């Protein structure tokens, strides 16, 4: 069995990245159009704000299998978040916290 | 002290490290071994028919649904419809012949074109209806009326497996299942759909993709990254577990075989046609004067020779890597300050236009920078006795350099080397020698200090004691 590799437009729209129950958050817009350099789609929104988790500001992202993944130009991965559950994607911080990405409103 | 070009040789020789005692990401860490048993926990297979010498089975592509796609409810109890059944299309075939060719490449299996129909011991079908994930196949462990059977979706919603290509997920599904349908467990205990798996759930770290397509996790969760492409064929771990049922296929690609660029393979992923080719590939080849040939790209890249070594190539990070018990003999770099590292037989390594490190390693190798400033390291004195020499053959004296910064002698012992034109007793006394008529040079050093070179390194260009970095 394999898990269903879910598209771009499967996922685009307004999500927040927050640590945990935190007040720290970011404001992100994934769409679904295609970023060839990245081997990606177009990540939007505040995406400089994400800088404070990164080394360098990502503007492309991509599904994968079993999760979402946040991209340099080149086509890396910046920060890979994992599906915990449908519209719930999570990453261990460094240090202890985790950071969680839920679409908005 | 240990110049920057061996600690990078050093650095990537560990880089990817797994079977220590320690916990990776939370879990325990396999060796390749370790995990092929365990993908082979269930302990299902084929049995060889009477009077085959290899296990041989037939495959076929359904043309209407069989008894299990009409009642599914009698052999699985959870499933009472698929939906839709449809056959699989001409692209779909051809890559599922592909796929299952990737693994009686590496095992003892014969495959049997059964055509289209229900004759084959394992067949082929599309569904409309998710039983909750992208395709489901069956362990030979099950009643004949499963057994050998593999089922893909197709939906308006998902249409991941309606054009499988080199590289995408659609391939590696069929991989993927077809490898159940073999004898092979996923890596851990998980089902799409199933609950929400997630790799935390995993047995231990290295079940990702970057070493079994049997795993669901990506291969960013242990530090590989292949830009979103996926492993067409049986991955290094992969490779392990079906060898340890159906044996070593010690007939593939015994000649002198080429991987990346230029390759005489025949094979799709192990194939580079563009300097944007994203390779992921495990190598398995039973024998002949092998090469690597990276030449066609311009990202810096880090190339390791050893069985079982991961590599990063093209710009991918460990998505090139060899199979336990293959020996590859050669690695040619690109346009990129690349880090070339040996294995323990003589080895061509030739570095490219860039500021390369070549590391021979065990062995006579012989060592091409190619254009550009480029460094040979030594780590061990072994690496280059004057009984079995390596070769520089293209040292430019100013611009390329021989790096012995590592060497025990000098960073533990503080050796001090002393040129003479004969050795005299005294250890750390060296030799540098040229011959303008024939081009020909070399570097001897008796390190013992018994009068006799125990360290020797040939050359085609001349050295000076300015090329060499102690
Ligand atoms: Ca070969
Ligand atoms: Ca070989
Ligand atoms: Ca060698
Ligand atoms: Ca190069
Ligand atoms: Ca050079
Ligand atoms: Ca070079
Ligand atoms: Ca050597
Ligand atoms: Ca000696
Ligand atoms: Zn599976």
């Amino acid at each position: 069995s394999s898990l269903i590799l879910l598209s771009a437009s499967d996922l685009a729209g307004q999500w927040t990245l927050q640590q945990d129950e935190a007040p720290a958050i970011c404001h992100l817009e994934l769409r679904d159009s295609e970023v060839a350099e990245a081997s990606g789609y177009d990540l939007g929104g505040d995406t400089a704000c994400l800088t404070r988790w990164l080394p360098s500001e990502p503007r492309a992202w991509r599904p994968t299998p079993a999760g979402i993944a946040l991209l340099e130009r080149g086509g890396l991965t910046l920060m890979l978040l994992g599906r915990q559950g449908e519209g719930d994607y999570r990453v261990q911080k460094g240090d202890g916290g985790q950071l969680v990405l839920r679409r908005a409103t | 002290g240990r110049s920057d070009a061996y600690t990078q040789v050093d650095n990537f020789l560990h880089a990817y490290a797994r079977g220590g005692d320690e916990l990776v990401n939370g879990h325990p860490s396999y060796t390749v071994d370790q995990a092929a048993e365990q993908i082979l926990r269930e302990q299902a297979s084929w049995q060889k028919a009477p009077g085959d010498s290899v296990l041989t089975l037939s495959y076929s592509f359904l043309t209407k649904p069989n008894d299990f796609f009409n009642t599914p409810w009698k052999y699985v109890s959870d499933i009472y419809s698929l939906g839709k059944f449809s056959a699989f299309s001409a692209q779909q075939q051809a890559q599922a012949k592909l796929s299952l060719q990737s693994w009686s490449d590496v095992t003892n299996i014969h495959f049997v074109d059964a055509g289209q129909g229900d004759q084959g011991d394992l067949t082929f079908g599309n569904f409309s209806s998710s039983v909750g994930g992208a395709a489901f196949a069956f362990l030979p462990d099950v009643p004949d009326a499963l057994k050998g059977q593999s089922w893909y979706l197709i939906n308006s919603s998902y249409s991941a497996n309606v054009n499988p290509a080199n590289g995408n997920y659609g391939r590696q599904t069929l991989t993927h299942e077809i490898g159940h349908t073999l004898g092979l467990s996923h890596p851990g205990d998980y089902n799409a759909g199933e609950g929400d798996p997630t790799y935390a759930d995993a047995t231990y770290a290295e079940d990702t993709r970057a070493y079994s397509v049997m795993s669901y996790w990506e291969e960013q969760n242990t530090g590989q990254d292949f830009k979103g492409a996926y492993s067409s064929a049986p991955l290094l771990d992969d490779i392990a577990a079906i060898q340890k049922l159906y044996g070593a296929n010690l007939t593939t690609r015994t000649g002198d075989t080429v991987y990346g660029f230029n390759s005489n393979t025949e094979r799709d992923f192990y194939s580079a046609t563009s300097s944007s080719s994203k390779l992921v590939f495990s190598v398995w080849d039973a024998g002949g004067n092998d090469t690597l040939d990276f030449s066609g790209f311009s990202q810096n890249q880090k190339i390791n020779l050893n069985e079982k070594a991961l590599s990063d190539v093209g710009g991918l990070k460990g998505n090139v890597s060899i199979a336990a018990g293959v020996t590859v003999e050669n690695a040619i770099g690109g346009s990129g300050s690349d880090l070339l590292i040996g294995n323990d037989v003589a080895n061509v390594l030739k570095g490219g236009a860039g500021n390369d490190i070549l590391y021979g390693g065990l062995g006579a190798d012989q060592l091409w920078g190619g254009a550009g400033a480029d460094t040979f390291v030594y780590g061990d004195i072994a690496e280059s006795s004057a009984a079995a020499p390596d070769t520089l053959r293209d040292f430019v004296s100013g611009q390329d350099k021989i790096d012995l910064s590592g060497l025990d002698a000098f960073v533990n012992g503080g050796l001090v080397l002393q040129y003479v034109d004969a050795f005299a007793g005294k250890a750390g006394q060296a030799i540098l020698s040229y011959d303008a008529a024939s081009k020909a040079g070399s570097l001897a050093i008796d390190f013992s200090g018994d009068a006799h070179a125990d360290f020797a390194i040939n050359l085609i260009g001349q050295a000076t004691q300015a090329d060499i970095v102690v």
